[PDB]
DNA sequence: TCGGTAATCACGCT
């Protein structure tokens, strides 16, 4: 399990054990999407 | 085979016994100060670090 | 010592200067520059971006926003610096242009100075959030907080006979572009209040007819800031910090002997 | 700003100045010059990357006054100086 | 500083935005499987199995070894974790290793010199069966001492030092030189194309129009030093200059101008390395070859 | 000391490789230092020597017409290394102002 | 009887080994110094035990 | 790539006043008084709305989540 | 004279 989104938008959590593809789109090309959590960039 | 390894401009009299890879070196670029001697090097402090 | 204020404008001044010397001006030039401090963003925590830039470049715009520094509330000729620290934040959503005037402030006395200025561009559906904090600085540690700038220059007057062939054209000339000139039957004098290019014809007269005489003593000022802080209270900022600055050798000078 | 003598001798004082620059060091050679007992005034800053914080002054007399006090009341006058100038700003922006 | 092809930048025009570069890496681990029916999967490795890297390089992945996006990668920390399948279970029994029967592991980690952020991780199939990520991880890199700079007519450099923005010397207008370049240059390589379009900058800024400057039809010489000289400067650049450090007008003309530069990618943190003792060639025993070994 | 290295600034690269037993250390010390090899031995004249300006700059203080005045001589003998006492000695040519040769 | 530049350069390098590997130092004190400047002190005054052959 | 808020050299706010240069421009006014019109007195600080590139338009709609 | 064959052709770095 994860939840990865795809080209195109959409969300798709599955797994990762067999096939990576997206039922809606029909493509197979996935974006892990960055998390919400606070980091700290200093402006130099 | 034998005689391509102890020979071959890369082989194994200039390319590995006569001239030697070593250690404790380091290697940047280079840039004036005329406030130091002339007998003195800038060196910087993350190559100090390690060496 | 007198002055002369020529012009008062929004962010802008110029003045004469007199009863002092050449090694005072570079001191009170300096000074402006180096040891008044203004209030700017130093660090920016992110949640998420989704624009079409970087972290590290929407933080660095951030940095660069002059913001009002309010000089009858804290100490500006202190040898160390208040932290005090103001948080400025930010919850958006697209689509649409972001402005500065945008940011909300925990204290209503540190504000951007000018609300009209685009930070980033933002699609359908995309997301910005940030955290800014804001403290005090000194221009010599970084160039984000620097109050403005300071010119001068000195003041000459430049000597015309009128044995020089077609001297006429010089005064139309100086006049368009607002220089004095003092017109008598045996030359003309003219005050250089700023810089004045001679026109080539006149280069081989340069010395011999036309010739130029320093004004002791007397510079022509130009301080212009940003919006951080008054165009009036620059000067005697820097004055107060010299004064300071230069008592402090006297006390750590006895404590030798 | 902590004084950091280094040499000490007959009517003669070098030493260096920490947390000072150039701004102030012109300064207070150039009106130190004024006075005809001071000799010899002068100062340098040494590879401005390394340090740039402690100029490295030097004061030498004639031996009629020591170089402490020939300094003393020399940077007294700055600040009489600034302390008029400034009167003078403030009453006449009206 | 400036002597013999440096150059000395603005320390205050630095730190506004001149020449501020990213530079981008990435990574392309995948998941192979081998003939025999064994198939590598790849996960956060267990503190038991042998070759092992080190620990406490393994604190940015994520349960099944994916790096969570913008986290700050530097030095030889990981980026994916892969266990590897046994390779020869019964050569060594070394004592322990016949009960333990685990694995052998290999993985991905950045190059040992670098630092930065990751941007965007890929996760797909390639054609076969397998799988492969890609991640990539940027820089900021701010020009210090050391980044190559060069012209359009070949007056390549390295900046000589970082002056701040007080010691400079100024102009009797609101000017601030950026670029303090040495003079022992010019009159050496015959660039005179330096001098004419520096002569073309001022023109071209104060007039509005953008100066065309094409080869054999472009903008004459002599009619661009009238429209600079009718626009309120003197017919060859020149201009009163006051030195920042004292205050007194240098005693010559200091020429100035615009001259478009560009920046090139000879920067100084690719260059940098040190070795005191490392790893080693197998055949000989002497060290290995460049900085990526 | 850059006529030896044959070097310039348009970002070169050279390496220093340090010496460690105290036998290889010591002769490294007496033998190779700079100050050595001030001269060549291809032609016996100066190899290390000055360059671009060192020599321009030479010019304009040794011009006749070169005078500097009081506050200029004294701020530049601080900057050259040099200790000198209260001697900046004697005000060669007092006929404008009271400055030095 | 004056050394040359490599015989001068001899006599320091095994002084200041022996210097390293016990072999009592003579008055040379000073507040911390490394082994290889300690031989440089002692061969100024004159106070070297080590002596040359000189073949001929 | 939205303008720079700072010249690089004379330290003066610019932004807002690049998008009410560039829409009087496009009516075939002249730029010579169009930037003295407004408050640009050096050519250091008009130097940098005079070429300038305004690519952000093209990058955004490519997308990354 | 006269024909035949090998054996040779910067430094460092990615
Ligand atoms: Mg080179
Ligand atoms: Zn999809
Ligand atoms: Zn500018």
């Amino acid at each position: 399990y994860r939840c990865a989104k795809c080209g195109k938008e959409v969300e798709l959590d599955l797994a990762t054990a067999r096939e990576v593809r997206c039922p809606y789109c029909g493509s197979k090309i996935l974006y892990k999407p960055r998390p919400r959590v606070a980091r700290r960039v200093k402006a130099i | 085979t034998l005689a391509q390894r102890l020979k071959g401009k890369e082989g194994r009299f200039r390319g590995n016994l006569s001239g030697k890879r070593v250690n404790f070196s380091a290697r940047t670029v280079i840039s004036p100060d005329p406030m130091i001697s002339i007998n003195e090097v800038g060196v910087p402090l993350a190559v100090a670090m390690e060496l | 010592v007198e002055f002369k204020i020529l012009e008062k404008r929004p962010d802008s001044i110029k003045f004469i200067v007199s009863g002092v010397d050449v090694p005072f001006a570079n001191a009170l030039r300096r000074t402006i520059l180096s040891e008044v401090p203004t209030f700017a963003v130093d660090e920016v925590e992110f949640l998420e971006n989704d624009s079409a830039l970087f972290d590290e470049i929407i933080a660095h715009r951030l940095a660069m926003i002059p913001l009002t520094t309010p000089h009858e509330r804290f100490s500006l000729d202190a040898l160390e610096l208040d932290d005090y620290t103001v948080t400025l934040s930010l919850e958006a959503e697209g689509p649409g242009m972001v402005y500065s005037g945008d940011l909300k402030s925990s204290d209503g006395d540190v504000k951007p100075a000018n609300p009209n200025i685009p930070i980033v561009k933002l699609a359908e559906g995309q997301r910005l959030t940030f955290n800014a904090y804001a403290r005090l600085g000194r221009g010599k540690d970084h160039a984000k907080w620097q109050p403005g700038f300071v010119y001068y220059k000195y003041l000459t007057k430049i000597h015309v006979s009128k044995d020089v062939p077609d001297w006429e054209e010089l005064k139309e000339l100086a006049e368009r572009r607002g220089l004095p000139v003092e017109e008598s039957d045996e030359e003309i004098v003219i005050t250089t209040i700023k810089a004045f290019y001679l026109p080539r014809k006149f280069e081989e007269h340069m010395g011999k007819g036309i010739r130029e005489e320093i004004v002791p003593g007397s510079f022509v000022f130009t301080v212009e800031t940003n919006g951080e802080l008054p165009v009036e209270e620059i000067v005697s900022i820097a004055l107060k910090i010299l004064m300071r600055k230069s008592d402090r050798f006297i006390n750590e000078l006895h404590k030798l002997a | 700003m902590r004084i950091e003598v280094i040499r000490r001798e007959e009517n003669l004082l070098e030493f260096y100045l920490e947390g000072e620059d150039h701004t102030f060091a012109n300064l207070l050679t150039e009106t130190l010059h004024e006075n005809e007992h001071v000799t010899f005034a002068g100062y340098t800053i040494e590879h401005p990357i390394t340090m740039a914080r402690k100029p490295r002054f030097k004061v030498v007399t004639d031996g009629k006054i020591t170089p402490e006090k020939a300094l003393e009341e020399a940077a007294q006058k700055i600040f009489d100086r600034a302390r008029e100038v400034l009167e003078a700003w403030k009453a006449a922006i009206e | 500083y400036n002597m013999e092809d440096a150059v000395i930048i603005n320390k205050a025009s630095i730190e506004r935005g001149l020449a501020r570069s990213t530079f981008f890496r990435t990574y392309e681990a995948e998941e192979k499987r081998y003939l025999g029916g064994q198939k590598d999967n790849f996960e956060v490795p267990s503190p038991n199995i042998q070759g092992y890297l080190g620990e406490k390089y393994y604190r940015h992945l994520d349960e099944d070894g994916l790096i969570f996006p913008e986290s700050k990668v530097e030095g030889k920390d990981v980026l994916v974790g892969r266990t590897s399948p046994p390779r020869f279970i019964e050569e060594q029994s070394s004592l322990g290793s016949m009960v333990l029967q685990g694995r052998r592991e290999t993985s991905v980690t950045v190059r040992p010199s670098e630092k930065g952020v990751v941007d965007k991780v890929i996760v797909t199939e390639t054609g076969d069966g397998t799988k492969l990520v890609k991640v990539t991880v940027r820089d900021l890199r701010i020009p210090e001492l050391g980044d190559k700079f060069a012209s359009r007519h070949g007056q390549k450099g390295v900046i000589g030092l970082i002056v701040p923005q007080e010691d400079m010397p100024w102009t009797e207008s609101g000017i601030v030189p950026d670029l303090i370049v040495n003079p022992h240059g010019i009159p050496s390589r015959m660039t005179v194309g330096q001098l004419i379009e520096a002569i073309g900058g001022k023109v071209a800024s104060l007039t509005g129009r953008r100066v065309d400057g094409t080869a054999f039809i472009g903008e004459p010489e002599e009619k661009l030093r009238k429209e600079l000289e009718e626009l309120g400067f003197k017919h060859s650049g020149r201009e009163i200059m006051y030195d920042g450090i004292t205050g007194r007008r240098l005693e010559a003309d200091i020429f100035i101008g615009v001259i478009y530069y560009q920046r090139l990618h000879h920067m100084v943190a690719d260059k940098m390395h040190a070795r005191s003792r490392g790893p080693v060639q197998v055949l000989t025993k002497q060290p290995t070859e460049g900085r990526a070994r | 000391v850059c006529p030896p290295y044959n070097a310039d600034f348009d970002g070169d690269e050279m390496n220093l490789h340090v010496p460690q037993t105290e036998e290889a250390q010591a002769e490294a010390k007496i033998l190779m230092e700079v100050q050595n090899h001030i001269i060549s031995p291809r032609y016996g004249g100066p190899l290390i020597a000055g360059i671009q300006d060192h020599i321009s700059g030479g010019y304009l203080l040794t011009r006749e017409g070169a005078y500097f005045t009081r506050y200029e001589v004294e701020q530049m003998l601080m900057f050259a290394g040099m200790d000198v006492n209260e001697l900046p000695e004697p005000d060669k040519y007092e006929n404008g102002e009271p400055l030095w040769s | 009887f004056r050394y040359t530049r490599f015989e001068k350069a001899r006599i320091i390098g095994a002084r200041a080994l022996q210097i390293a590997m016990g072999a009592p130092v003579l008055i040379d004190v000073p507040e911390g110094i490394t082994p290889l400047q300690a031989a440089l002190l002692e061969f100024e005054k004159g106070v070297i035990p080590i002596t040359v052959i000189r073949p001929s | 790539m939205i303008v720079p808020v700072r010249c690089f050299t004379c330290g003066k706010v610019l932004a807002d006043k690049y998008y009410e240069f560039k829409k009087r421009v496009e009516a075939g006014e002249d730029p010579g008084k169009v930037l003295d019109d407004l408050g640009v007195e050096r050519y250091c600080c008009r130097r940098t709305l005079l070429s300038h590139v305004e690519l952000i338009d093209q990058v955004m709609v490519y997308k990354v989540y």
